[PDB]
């Protein structure tokens, strides 16, 4: 019933979102929720933000 | 653009009271909030120029 076929395939890049789920090696799984600007981090007295 | 930044068109004066208005800013870039109540917060409990009682004999 056929007689011809083409396959195409689709390339997709993806980034980070709220609402993606994340894990830690140690059971410690968990979503993220924010993106944030980078001044608003936490930082130490060598101003290296996490 | 490249060397320009939105400002805010203010509109708020609600004074519940005279000794307290509610004011309110919009627009402004992004995370800049923080940065102004900050900085005008810290000026205004320290900084202010104002006469203070201290003293009693008695």
């Amino acid at each position: 019933g056929v007689l011809k076929i083409v396959k195409v395939y689709l390339a997709v890049k993806r980034r980070i979102q709220p609402g993606d789920k994340m894990a830690g090696r140690h059971g410690n799984k968990g979503v993220i929720s924010k993106i944030n600007p980078i001044e608003d981090m936490p930082y130490d007295e060598n101003g290296t933000p996490v | 653009s490249v060397t320009e930044f939105l400002k805010p068109r203010l509109v708020d004066i609600e004074q519940v009271s005279s000794t307290h208005a509610k004011v309110t800013l919009e627009p402004l870039e992004r995370g800049f909030g923080h940065t102004l109540g900050n900085a005008l917060r810290r000026i205004l409990l320290s900084s202010m120029p104002g006469c203070a009682v201290t003293e009693v004999e008695i």
